RNA sequence: AAGGGGAUGUUUAGCCGGGAAAAA
RNA sequence: AUCCCAGGCUGA
RNA sequence: GCUGUGAUGUUAAGGAGCAUAGGAAAUGCUACACACCUUAAUUGGUAAUGCAUUGAUAAAAAAAAAAAAAAAA
RNA sequence: UUUUAUGAUCCCAGGCUGGUUUAAUAAGUCAAAGUUUAGCCGGGAAG
RNA sequence: GAAGUUAUGGUUUGAAAAAAAAA
RNA sequence: GGCGAGAAGGGAAGUGUGUUUCAAAGAA
C-alpha cells in the first residue's frame, strides 16, 4: 500500500491547506506542519478536486489488509460526504502522478496535436481502462498492431472532476501507421488491471478518427461565425471557394457559406468549412457525405468530413466556467426528432 | 452473455431514438441481412 | 506475492466427484469443495479453514441466485403465484427455497470469485471494493 | 432507476452508423401454445436459437424471473457452455 | 390472368440458392408488409444491382451461339451500364471521359408514378455535368461488373444531343469509383491526345455495296 | 510473298469482419 | 471453408 | 441442333360476398379541416380521418336597429 | 423445514381506469359499487 | 423503474408439500 | 438507396391486469 486517492473533495477542503491537514491528522495520517499530499491543479492554478496522499514508506511497507481496512474506514469517516477514498499501490501512484502532469500540460499537448500537418495522423482509441498510461498505450499498439508510436504525443481526454476520460488521441508517425492502427485495433481484448501477478478484467478497445485537431490563427474565431458548420477535406489542391461552391452544387451539397482553409505547405489537398442554416441541414448534409463516401469507395476511416466545434475555453477571470454553466441554452439550436 | 460492444458516445446519442416497430423489427431479421454491422453477428 | 489459478482438470474432478448438461446442487458442490481443501491450499500459498458458513455467505453476497436465473423453477412450479415475493399475495403460498444447481461453468466462476474475495480479505490492496464512499463530514 | 433504451440495444450498422435492435435470442413465452393454431402450417414450431462461435456453443433460453424485476429485468437464463 | 412478382433468380457468377417456401417473413398474417430486399419488377423501376439484375441466362443448345454471350454489352442505351459500355472500348475505356444523362431513366417515363406533382411545376423549356475518367479497371464479371477508380471533375457540355467540351472546368476527386455506374445512360468521349493505333478510325465503306 | 501467320505467356498469399446455401 | 462483399489491413 | 433443370414450395390472426342460427347486432361519399408520414421546403400523400342515409328513443326551432356584447325589466 | 380458516393445496368464469351537467336546503368533488370518442397494458417464429 | 393495493360467483366436499422410513 | 408502416391487436395473465403514492442526468 503506497497511498490513497481522494476524489470529489469539496472546493473548501481543496483550497484550505490547514483543513485538509487537520482532517488527515485526525484520521491518523501525520501530515507535517511522514505522509505527503499532492493536489491536482491546472495551468490556471485551480484545484480539480483530487488529492494524492502518499504514506511514509520506510515503515508502511509492513502494512496488511487489516491496517488498510482500518485506515480507509477512518479516512472515509473523517472526510466530507460525497468524496471517495481509494487505495493505491505503486502502479496507481505512478498513474496518478502522470495523470496530474498531463492534466496540467494538456493545453500544450492539444496545440501540438492540432498543428495542421498532423490532420491525418491522429487516431482516437476508446475505451481505454483508467489504469493505462502513455507507455501502456504504446505497448498495446505495438502488440496488437505492430506499430511504434512516440509515447510523448499521446493525449488523454479529461473529465470535469479531473479524472481521465476513456478516450486517447495518438499521433502516429505516418498516415500508413495510422491506417494500420485503425484496421488492426477493432474490438481488441485488453487487460484492465494487473493484480496478484495476473491479468484481471477484459475491455474491448476500438480505434477510429473521431477527434480531429487544428490549431491555427485563421480558425480561432471561425466557429463563432455559425453553430452549424461542417469541415471537409480530401479535395484537389487548386480549387478556390467559388469553384468549390460550384462543385458542391454539382454534388448536391447546399452550404449556406464556404470558407477555404489553407496552411503553409501541403497544397495537395484543399480543406473547406461549410456553413448551414439549420442543424437539420447540417445533419442531412453529413448523412449525404457518408453516402457519397460509401459510393466513392474511399476508406471508411479516411478523414473526409466532420462537424466543427470549438474546444471548451476556460479563462482565469471566469467565476463560472462556460462548460460548467448550467444556464446554457444552446440545446434550443438542435431540435429533437424521433 | 454480453451485448455487442458499442461506444458510450453512441449510447448517449441514441437517447431520443425511437425503437423499431413491428415491421421495422421484421426488416432487421430477414435473411439477406444486409444491414448487419461489423462485429455484430447475432449468433457469434 | 501471487495468486495461482486452479486447474480445469482439478476443478472438473471435484465437480464430477460431487455429482457422483450436468448440474449439481450447491450443497454437494460446497461440501466437495470444502473436503478437497483446495481453498486451504490457495490460502496457504497466499489462518483458519474455510467454513461452509463462509461459502454460504459468499454465495449470498455474490447473489448468483439472481444472476443465473435461480428462481425460474419457482415460476415453473407455482406459476403466476411465483411472481410475487413472500407476502406479496396476502392469501399466502409456498415458494421453493431450493438453492441454485450450478453447471460446470457456473461452479468455476463461483470458485474463481471465492478465491479472489478470500485473497482480497487479506491483501493490502484488493481487487474489489478498493474505493469506499466517505459518509462523515 | 429505469433504463433509457429498455429492451433494445445500440449496435453498429452496415453503413457505418448505429441503430437499435431487439435482443437475441428472442424472449419467448413457451408456457403457452403457439397462436394461431395454424401457425405450424407456415412456421417451424420447434425453431431453436443458438449462440455458437467456432466450436464453442452456449445454451441460453431467456425465461421470466420472480419479482421484483428491477434494473435486471423480467428475463434471465443459465450459464451453460459446450 | 394476374400479374405477380417474377420468380426469384440467382445472378450470373454465383451458385444456386435454395429459396424459401413463402414470400416474406410475415406471410400471410400481415399481407401489407413489404420487404426492403423485394425485387422491383413493376414498370418504372430499376432492378437491384447484383441481386436481381443480370439473372443466370439459360437457352436450349439448339439456339446457343457466340452472339448469345454479347447480350450485356449489347444492352440498349437506357439500360446499358458504365461497365458494359467500357468493356468493349479502347483501353477498356480508360483515359477517356464519361458522363451520364439521366433523361431516359425508366421511372421518368413509365409507371403509375411517372406523372406526379413536382415542387417546381411542369416542364416548358449548355450544361455543367460531372465527368469521370477511369484510371484503374478490374472486371469481376465481364462485362457488367468491375471495380473502377478514376478522376471525377466538373465538365462543360454544349450543343453538338450534347458534346463534352472542357472535361476539367473544376478539379474534383482524383480517385473514386464511378458515380451511378450501376445503371443509366452513359456517353463517352475519347481524349484529345488520342492515338490512331488505339482509337482505330472507321474502316472506309465499300464504294459499291453490292447485294 | 523462302524468311514476324514468328516468339512470351501456372493460379498473388495471408488475417479480421459481414452475408447466403448445405450441414447442424 | 472459400460462393459473395461499392468491407477492410498486411507481405523488404 | 431434337425431354426437362436453374431461388420457380404464395394466402390468414385480416377484409369482402353468400348462407346457417338468432327477437336483434350495421351503409354511401370527388373527404378544400385536423393529425400523421415524407421533404430542402404550406415539397408531395392519405381515409386513420371527415361528411351524409336510415334510425323514429337527444337537442334547436321566444324575445336586443345601427354589436359579434347585454341573467333581454 | 415451508405454507395454512387473515382460506394454504387446488378447479371453472371474467384486462383494469376516466368522462365536466346532474333539480330536492340530497352537497364544495354525484357520495359503497352503473359510462361513451379515451388512458395503461396485452410473447415469438424465412432456420 | 419501485411500494401499497378487502377479492366475487359456481352450495362446497381442510389440510398441502418437503424430510424420515420402505422395499 | 433513405425514412415510416400491427385492417390500430382483447388470442396470455387472479393475487394477475390495472390503479394510488413516488422516483428516474448527461458533458461523470
Amino acid at each position: 500500500l503506497e497511498g490513497f486517492l481522494l476524489s470529489n473533495l469539496p472546493p473548501e477542503v481543496t483550497n484550505n491547506q490547514q483543513l485538509l491537514s487537520s482532517l488527515l491528522g485526525r484520521a491518523g495520517l501525520p501530515v507535517p506542519p511522514s505522509a505527503s499530499i499532492l493536489l491536482q491543479r491546472s495551468r490556471l492554478g485551480r484545484t480539480a478536486g483530487r488529492c494524492l496522499v502518499l504514506l511514509p514508506f520506510p515503515s508502511s511497507a509492513f502494512l496488511t489488509g487489516e491496517d488498510r481496512k482500518a485506515l480507509q474506514t477512518r479516512l472515509a469517516a473523517v472526510l466530507p460526504a460525497g468524496s471517495t477514498v481509494t487505495a493505491c499501490d505503486r502502479n496507481d501512484v505512478e498513474n496518478c502522478i502522470e495523470e496530474f502532469e498531463r492534466y496540467f500540460f494538456l493545453t500544450e499537448d492539444l496545440q501540438r496535436l492540432g498543428v495542421p500537418s498532423n490532420l491525418r495522423k491522429v487516431v482516437t482509441l476508446s475505451p481505454v481502462p483508467p489504469t493505462y498510461g502513455r507507455r501502456e498505450v504504446r505497448d498495446l499498439l505495438r502488440e496488437h498492431a505492430n506499430v511504434d508510436v512516440d509515447p510523448r504525443d499521446i493525449v488523454f481526454r479529461f473529465r470535469k472532476d479531473g479524472v481521465q476520460g476513456d478516450t486517447c488521441y495518438v499521433l502516429c508517425r505516418s498516415e500508413r501507421d495510422a491506417g494500420v492502427v485503425l484496421a488492426r485495433i477493432q474490438e481488441t481484448a485488453v487487460p484492465n488491471r494487473v493484480h496478484y501477478g495476473q491479468l484481471f478484467g477484459c475491455s474491448f478497445l476500438w480505434a477510429s478518427r473521431s477527434a480531429l485537431f487544428l490549431c491555427d490563427s485563421q480558425l480561432d474565431y471561425l466557429p463563432a461565425r455559425s453553430p452549424f458548420q461542417v469541415f471537409t477535406t480530401g479535395w484537389e489542391g487548386d480549387v478556390s471557394e467559388e469553384e468549390f461552391k460550384n462543385l458542391a452544387y454539382q454534388l448536391r451539397l447546399f452550404p449556406k457559406a464556404v470558407r477555404k482553409f489553407s496552411h503553409p505547405g501541403g497544397e495537395d489537398v484543399s480543406s473547406f468549412f461549410l456553413e448551414f442554416h439549420r442543424m437539420r441541414d447540417a445533419k442531412l448534409t453529413m448523412s449525404r457525405l457518408q453516402l457519397l463516401r460509401r459510393r466513392w469507395r474511399i476508406g471508411a476511416n479516411t478523414p473526409f468530413f466532420g462537424f466543427l466545434r470549438m474546444a471548451d475555453l476556460r479563462f482565469e477571470d471566469d467565476v463560472k466556467f462556460a462548460d460548467e454553466d448550467s444556464a446554457a441554452d444552446s440545446d434550443l439550436d438542435e431540435p429533437i426528432d424521433y | 452473455l454480453p451485448n455487442p460492444s458499442v461506444p458510450r458516445a453512441a449510447l448517449v446519442a441514441a437517447r431520443f431514438l425511437r425503437p423499431p416497430g413491428r415491421f421495422k423489427r421484421a426488416e432487421l431479421r430477414e435473411h439477406p441481412r444486409s444491414k448487419t454491422g461489423a462485429f455484430a453477428n447475432l449468433v457469434k | 506475492s501471487s495468486l495461482p489459478c486452479l486447474l480445469d482438470s482439478e476443478l472438473t474432478a471435484i465437480f464430477q466427484g460431487a455429482a457422483a448438461k450436468i448440474t449439481v446442487s450447491s450443497n454437494r458442490l460446497f461440501k466437495a469443495l470444502l473436503q478437497s481443501g483446495i481453498l486451504d491450499r490457495d490460502l496457504t500459498g497466499s489462518r483458519p479453514v474455510v467454513e461452509f458458513q463462509k461459502l454460504c455467505d459468499l454465495y449470498e453476497e455474490g447473489r448468483f441466485y439472481r444472476t443465473w436465473a435461480g428462481g425460474a423453477h419457482i415460476l415453473k412450479i407455482s406459476g403466476v403465484k411465483g411472481l410475487a415475493p413472500p407476502g406479496g399475495n396476502l392469501k399466502g403460498g409456498i415458494i421453493d427455497g431450493t438453492p441454485k444447481h450450478m453447471s460446470y461453468e457456473e461452479f468455476r466462476t463461483f470458485v474463481h470469485a471465492v478465491r479472489v474475495w478470500l485473497r482480497d480479505e487479506r491483501s493490502p490492496v484488493p481487487l474489489c471494493d478498493a474505493t469506499v464512499r466517505a459518509t462523515g463530514s | 432507476a429505469p433504463s433509457v433504451h429498455g429492451d433494445f440495444c445500440v449496435v453498429r450498422r452496415a453503413d457505418g452508423g448505429f441503430h437499435l435492435v431487439p435482443p437475441y435470442p428472442p424472449r419467448i413465452n413457451r408456457t403457452v401454445e403457439p397462436y394461431p393454431p395454424s401457425a405450424g402450417n407456415f412456421y417451424e414450431l420447434n425453431r431453436q436459437f443458438k449462440l455458437q462461435w467456432k466450436n464453442v456453443e452456449y445454451q441460453f433460453v431467456p425465461k421470466l424471473l420472480p419479482r421484483p424485476w428491477g434494473r435486471a429485468g423480467p428475463w434471465g437464463g443459465d450459464l451453460v457452455r459446450i | 390472368e394476374k400479374e405477380v412478382p417474377p420468380p426469384l433468380k440467382s445472378g450470373i457468377g454465383e451458385p444456386k440458392k435454395t429459396g424459401y417456401k413463402f414470400p416474406h417473413v410475415f406471410f400471410p398474417y400481415k399481407s401489407r408488409y413489404r420487404s426492403p430486399h423485394r425485387q422491383r419488377w413493376w414498370p418504372g423501376s430499376a432492378p437491384r444491382f447484383l441481386l436481381h439484375s443480370h439473372p443466370k441466362r439459360w437457352a436450349p443448345r439448339r439456339d446457343l451461339s457466340f452472339a448469345f454471350f454479347a447480350f450485356h454489352g449489347l444492352k440498349p442505351f437506357a439500360e446499358k451500364n458504365l461497365y458494359e459500355l467500357m468493356h468493349s472500348l479502347p483501353l477498356r475505356g480508360a483515359s477517356s471521359f464519361f458522363w451520364r444523362e439521366a433523361d431516359s431513366d425508366p421511372w421518368k417515363h413509365l409507371g403509375r408514378k411517372a406523372n406526379r406533382l413536382q415542387a417546381r411545376g411542369v416542364r416548358t423549356q449548355g450544361r455543367k455535368q460531372l465527368v469521370f475518367s477511369p484510371r484503374e479497371i478490374y472486371y469481376k464479371r465481364r462485362p457488367f461488373h468491375a471495380l473502377v477508380f478514376g478522376r471525377l471533375s466538373v465538365g462543360q457540355l454544349g450543343a453538338s444531343s450534347r458534346v463534352l467540351k472542357h472535361p476539367e472546368i473544376i478539379r474534383g476527386l482524383s480517385r473514386v469509383a464511378p458515380p451511378q455506374a450501376s445503371l443509366g445512360g452513359w456517353k463517352w468521349r475519347p481524349p484529345k491526345d488520342a492515338s490512331r493505333w488505339i482509337f482505330r478510325p472507321k474502316f472506309p465503306l465499300p464504294f459499291r455495296p453490292e447485294l
